[PDB]
């Protein structure tokens, strides 16, 4: 016996507890104690589901999403899907899955903060360059959504504005081996990095330790609100075992980047939701920061699965965070080859405007200290 | 053959 709304939540329960002691929760008696937050679920469970909190273009249109304690890696909540009923207990949890493309939600754990971290650029102010660009080697054009270009715009704006060019750039000048390796800081990792990784998440493996997750990147993104630091995901708490004995979980973090990284990348995050691209995810109270992110089509799939000449996606992200939760959220049809049009595209930011809404309404809303180290200069902050 | 699941609350949220 156990509730619908925590079957997923409830499957990473029973193999975090294999996974450290080795037995099976099914096939053993022992109690656990979780990181879950009820209502929080059953908050989750009603955005998805209900018709009250989001308007989503149809019944099918399908939602992903972890919501992780900034300040440990433990899991509050974690829904993989909405209106989909069949009870089959404990089934595949698409909010650990790494078989989506996270796309734009990868540009600052992937380029900048890398960057940032390591010296590429000195100042969210610094110009980088939107102007035609290929892949480094290659002759294929990186464009741009809207098959336009910027120009020279600053560090910040590209950021806030999702301009590929100069984000695939940056990746170049930070180098792959370097960029790999801050991303295994942040939990995620691929057996092989290329360019197109500045921008999308898509591997040639396919394990889960490859990729990109609801999961992995609420982690990841928790670093720069938690201040640099990498928790692993927790869903468990403690386990006491039949015979009397206890086992207690505890999640020791690792510095994944200087403090000053995670605040400048945060203060150009701030931006994205005011007038950047997270307009919709957006909230005057509540000091967050976040990152939009969509995927795209390879061009077999244009030409012989696209229909309307409209604005198309296989995959709709958001990726935001406050001083305590961080959230991430991913958003797509079950066959990726049912795309998201108009209202569709939506429903990331305001899931997560939603969600995040409900878990700082009261709290009491914090900001983030410039570290010593940086100092502002108008919209912008530089290095010592 | 019993497993018991305790929600942050510690109030039990399911039975396995
Ligand atoms: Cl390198
Ligand atoms: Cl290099
Ligand atoms: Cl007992
Ligand atoms: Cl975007
Ligand atoms: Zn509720
Ligand atoms: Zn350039
Ligand atoms: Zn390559």
């Amino acid at each position: 016996n156990y509730p619908a709304y925590m079957d997923n939540y409830l499957k990473e329960v029973i193999n975090q507890v294999e996974e450290e002691t080795g037995y099976n929760l099914l096939t053993t008696g022992m109690d656990v104690y979780t990181n879950v937050d009820q209502e929080a679920q059953k908050h989750l469970w009603d955005i998805y589901n209900t018709d009250e909190y989001v308007a989503y273009p149809d019944d099918e249109l399908q939602v992903a999403s972890t919501i992780v304690d900034v300040s440990n890696g433990k899991v509050i909540a974690q829904l993989g899907a909405r209106h989909q009923s069949s009870n089959v207990s404990f089934g595949i949890n698409q909010a650990v899955e790494t078989n989506r493309d996270w796309g734009s939600t990868m540009k600052p754990i992937t380029d900048y903060a890398p960057a940032l971290e390591y010296g590429v650029y000195d100042s969210t102010a610094t110009i980088v360059h939107d102007e035609p660009y290929n892949y480094p080697g290659t002759n294929t054009p990186v464009y741009n959504w809207d098959r336009g270009y910027f120009g020279n715009i600053t560090l910040q704006y590209a950021l806030q504005q999702s301009r590929n060019v100069p984000a695939v750039e940056t990746l170049n000048k930070v180098g792959l081996n370097r960029a790999k390796t801050f991303l295994n800081g942040l939990g995620i990792d691929y057996p092989s990095i290329h360019y197109s990784n500045a921008i999308s998440s898509n591997t040639t493996e396919s394990d889960k330790k490859y990729g990109a997750s609801s999961e992995k990147m609420a982690a990841a993104y928790a670093a720069f609100a938690n201040g640099g630091t990498y928790y692993k995901p927790m869903y468990i708490h403690k386990v006491v075992f039949s015979d009397g004995s206890e086992k207690e979980f505890s999640n020791v973090g690792t510095r994944a980047m200087k403090e000053t990284t995670a605040y400048m990348m945060t203060d150009m995050m701030k931006t994205v939701l005011t007038y950047g691209t997270g307009r919709n995810a957006y909230l005057a109270w509540l000091p967050q920061a976040g990152k939009t992110g969509t995927s795209n089509y390879t061009d077999e799939e244009i030409e012989n699965h696209i229909k309307t000449s409209q604005f198309v996606a296989p995959d709709e992200l958001f990726a935001g965070y406050t001083r305590k939760y961080s959230m991430a959220v991913w958003t797509g049809y079950s066959n990726r080859l049912t795309p998201l049009v108009g209202n569709g595209l939506t429903v990331a930011a305001k899931v997560y405007r939603s969600m995040m809404t409900y878990l700082s309404e009261g709290s009491n809303p914090e900001d983030w200290n410039i570290p010593e180290g940086l100092y502002r200069n108008g919209e912008f902050v530089f290095k010592n | 053959t019993s497993s018991k699941i305790y929600d942050n609350k510690n109030q039990l949220i399911a039975d396995l």
